[PDB]
């Protein structure tokens, strides 16, 4: 690289770009990395720091490598660090990684994986892409057939390009990021839709609005389009669940930052003595948790006793035999904000 | 004996608590002053003894909006670096007084086309207990109020 | 075209037309482009920035085609850039294109793809021709009948000609430049007509005012008629819909524009929390811009709340059911003003 | 129960450990004023109604830096003693807010070209339980605000 | 206020312009470029409403 | 909320920012003055009543600039210094409104065949804290104004 | 004060108009529209009450 024998100052000329450094607590995403990459190995992650990181590991910044142009793509939009993991041993590595939260498909197939260890208890969440092939408005209920029906995943549809990348960027390395970048300035409760993307990207096929309505409904793809004064930018915040529990990634990823927060503080009750001063020092420690969360505009409630509620007891959550057998049980209950996603005018011609 | 719905439609409203929000952006800020409507008045008077007074040209409105300085976050200043010869993006400021954990607004007031003028730097001071504030200067026009 | 190996300087001769160019905020025209056109594919937009754009695209300018010589009379009248889509794949494109306010048909059979996409919700307004032929006051409304009922259509009757053009000139290519020019000098509200061509134009049938009266009243055919000091002039305002509503294309055009900026400041309330402090924000946003409308004189009214009204309430427009939907419910209404379209003169032979 | 990391990520920053920076010498401060952007506003109006305000000229930057005296030293004198009939030596001013025993900085302020005015020496004063203060003023251009 | 109605007015005929002056270009002022153009005409009258 | 693009489109321009170029050189000017079209007016009057108004005889510019003495450089000086009996050197001078860090002109006008009158020495001064200043003064003809 | 009585008079003989001078329209100034006319005359005469 350079060497330095004389003290003095060096005036190397060359071109690398450097990307300045973001800390996300709330977002550490998994990169699943495809067998034929010679840089990593199987079986342990490789934990990256920064995009500096990164660039020590690969010698040169390659415009066809699909795990390259997702990773640069990833830190110019504000991703804090990262692990890198290869996807056949990728069901090995994401149980022992504790901080983990994403799990992102950099162009590559974990349906399987995500199947098996995208479980309620599990805080993982899951964005991948869409199909990369330009769909239709005709053959559309065919191409969310393609998707499972799990609440903790994502789809962003078209593949984003660049003038940097030769190839096509995946469209969920980008959203990683925004995660991040949204968490950070407004937090986890706010939705990442119409965050405007902050490397050179645009996507490859512009979206007709029509287009649109189909994919929203049943099977949620979320879609990244151009708007004149906004740049391109995302445009939903839908999951793949319907139902009307889990039909948003805010409400969806706020349930799974809150109960790894509350894990935290469930980890200092760890092998105490189960009697009650253990129990009312649990609940005090969740009740001061969820009420500053909640004075941050986390909860939506007017009055604090409608945002939450806690309960642990020996008459109400757990039995004389469930002490004995060493369980605790408590009892949380939330309420999240939804997010306007259709604004509806009515331009009358007479004013009255 | 009053009910605490009579409190809401009575009582008058503390001003501790408000939302700012300029342009998209929604900021907490320390303090706001300013924002008053203001107006010339035009004096004729002639010799038989009539005085007529009017309104005349209005004031243009200038507000002072004061905050703390926060360590990764400088957007009031970055709004008034951008300042190229007479271009700058003008933004609408809105001031809300709110209840306890705000999801209710009170009143509402309105400022339009406002851009920054002075954005004042803290006083670093060795021998203080304060928190570094900034003040930014916003000119503008059209203040109007809104109920609720 | 030049080759330059030496610095120097070149003196070149050859005859080459340069046109100013023109930024136009309000109107951007598409122009239909028929099959049997080798220069531009199918299905997708070629933006056009500036007739020297154009003039790169196409290697000659060429009087026998029916879109050169629409293009250049666009450009000499004021147009800014604009789109040029084929007519066959035009119903695909243009809802992806954004920003696309005019749809032109430049001596093109545009009626069936007008129907499907000129809706009340889209911004999107339409003038194409009259018919080629020199028509009669005795067969007139037959000639009407040929033409669909829609409010967001306009017909300009006499195919202009030009002394550099060979063939006739479609006269919706040259009013396309005249909407962005009267409503950069004069503004949207402003109708478009008794203004003079600045390019070479002068009607290929001149027209009685008997004429004008038959086509004037019920599907609306606006014409181009050459006054002897005025030169040539458009002498029409009117759309193709015969209601009191939406009788003129000033009217029309004025809530196109109104509803696209009303759009872009409900930008940002998309994906934000539907309580009362985002409709306090929308309402807000509203009436900051339909007020400086008001100032330029835009809407009609001598008090200022006598031009327009906004209404966002629980109470008022959206319910309790329609808000956990997500759907929020705005009301406007403007006051538009008509021009002034007959002027009744009475002369009296005693001065009293 | 706020963890110590998120106290650096979210809490405003207090003004009194600042670290000031006077061309290559970094000398300790007691107290730094001024320092603040200004613009001056022009507005034009006419008949029709409509009143256009744009950001205008800028305004020259005042900064005062307070100091006690010290026995050995006297470097903010001779800054002000090498002014020969209008050459001086100018150079950057940076203020730094910092830590406890600053290895991080927090905010940084630029200054350029500043060059002193106004040396202000201490008031001797038989009753008075004092140091011996002096403030320079400098004159300069473009304060900008970094973070970190 | 937004000008729907006249209160007074004045016409004048057969005005030519004489006299265009340019702004006064000046490093150390906070205006305006403005511009007078001076006319000399015929006929001023004065019409109520 | 105005954009920024709607102000470079509807706003007036600043007079403070401008380019001088005194034919082939470009050289930086504190104020620049005069530089107006003007006519004489013709007036027919004869016995039934008609009177005839007309633009007549044009009028000849006069231009005045006015720059600062710098140590180096006397090219406004050297300009007038050659005139020997009618022969002088003309020069075509436009002045240009431009943007901050002007790459972008907004107005122009342009000045031809000027050649220069008078040009003013400073005015020494013992008890004045100014910059020594010049003023010449140009004769020409044909001010025209162009847009961008 | 609302005057029933005069304290002095003056009187002017065959006053007729020139130069009535129309008001200055200016975007800037808070005033009334203002007119002077300017009278030609003779006989200027003081009366006592």
């Amino acid at each position: 690289t350079t060497v330095t024998s004389y003290p003095g100052v060096y005036i190397e000329e060359l071109n690398s770009l450097a990307l300045s450094v973001s800390n996300s607590a709330t977002a550490v995403p998994v990169f699943a990395v495809d067998e034929q990459n010679q840089y990593i190995s199987e079986d342990n992650a490789i934990r990256i720091n920064s995009w500096m990181d990164y660039l020590n590991l690969i010698g040169n910044f390659n415009n066809e490598d699909k795990l390259d142009v997702s990773v640069r793509a990833y830190f110019a939009n504000g991703g804090g660090y990262c692990y890198l993991v290869k996807t056949t041993s990728l069901e090995k590595i994401i149980p022992t990684l504790d901080d983990v939260t994403l799990l992102v498909a950099a162009g590559e197939d974990i349906k399987t994986t995500v199947d098996v260890l995208c479980q309620p208890g599990k805080g993982l969440f899951a964005v991948f892409d869409g199909p990369e092939t330009e769909l239709t408005i005709n053959g559309a209920e065919e191409a969310k057939q393609a998707y499972t029906a799990t609440p903790f995943a994502a789809v962003y549809y078209p593949w984003l390009k660049a003038d940097w990348a030769n190839i096509d960027i995946p469209p969920s390395a980008v959203m990683a990021g925004v995660y991040a970048s949204v968490d950070l300035s407004r937090g986890v409760w706010k939705a990442p839709a119409n965050v405007a993307l902050k490397g050179g990207l645009e996507p490859k096929f512009l979206v007709t609005d029509e287009l649109q309505g189909e994919y929203n409904t049943g099977r949620a793809i979320n879609m990244i389009r151009n708007f004149s004064n906004t740049g391109t930018t995302v445009w939903g915040a839908r999951t793949l669940e319907d139902k009307d529990n889990w039909r948003y990634v805010p409400v969806r990823r706020l349930f799974n930052s809150v109960e790894r927060d509350i894990k935290r503080a469930m980890s200092f009750a760890m092998f105490e003595p189960n009697n009650q001063p253990t129990w009312e020092r649990v609940r005090a420690a969740i009740s001061n948790y969820l009420y500053s969360l909640w004075q941050q505009g986390g909860l939506a409630g007017s009055k604090e006793e409608d945002a939450y509620f806690v309960q642990i007891g020996k008459g109400i959550t757990m039995t004389q035999e469930q002490i004995d057998a060493g369980q605790m049980i408590v009892k949380v209950g939330l309420a999240a904000v939804r997010p306007a996603e259709f604004i509806i005018l009515q331009f009358t011609q007479d004013v009255e | 004996s009053t009910s605490t719905s009579q409190i809401a439609v009575e009582y008058p409203i503390p001003v501790y608590r408000f939302i700012v929000s300029v342009g998209d952006e929604k900021i907490p800020f320390n303090s706001v002053s300013g924002l008053d409507i203001s107006y010339d008045t035009i004096e004729y008077r002639d010799g038989v003894g009539n005085w007529f007074k009017m309104p005349g040209q209005s004031q243009s409105t200038n507000i002072t909006l004061r905050k703390g300085v926060f360590p990764g976050k400088t957007e009031l200043f970055d709004w008034i670096n951008s300042i190229q010869l007479n271009q700058v993006e003008k933004k609408d400021i809105t001031i809300s007084l709110t209840n306890d954990a705000g999801t209710e607004l009170l009143m509402t007031w309105n400022v339009s086309n406002a851009f920054p003028t002075s954005l004042t730097s803290p006083s670093f001071d060795a021998t203080s207990n304060d928190i570094a504030v900034q003040e930014i200067t916003l000119m503008a026009d059209r203040v109007i109020m809104q109920a609720v």
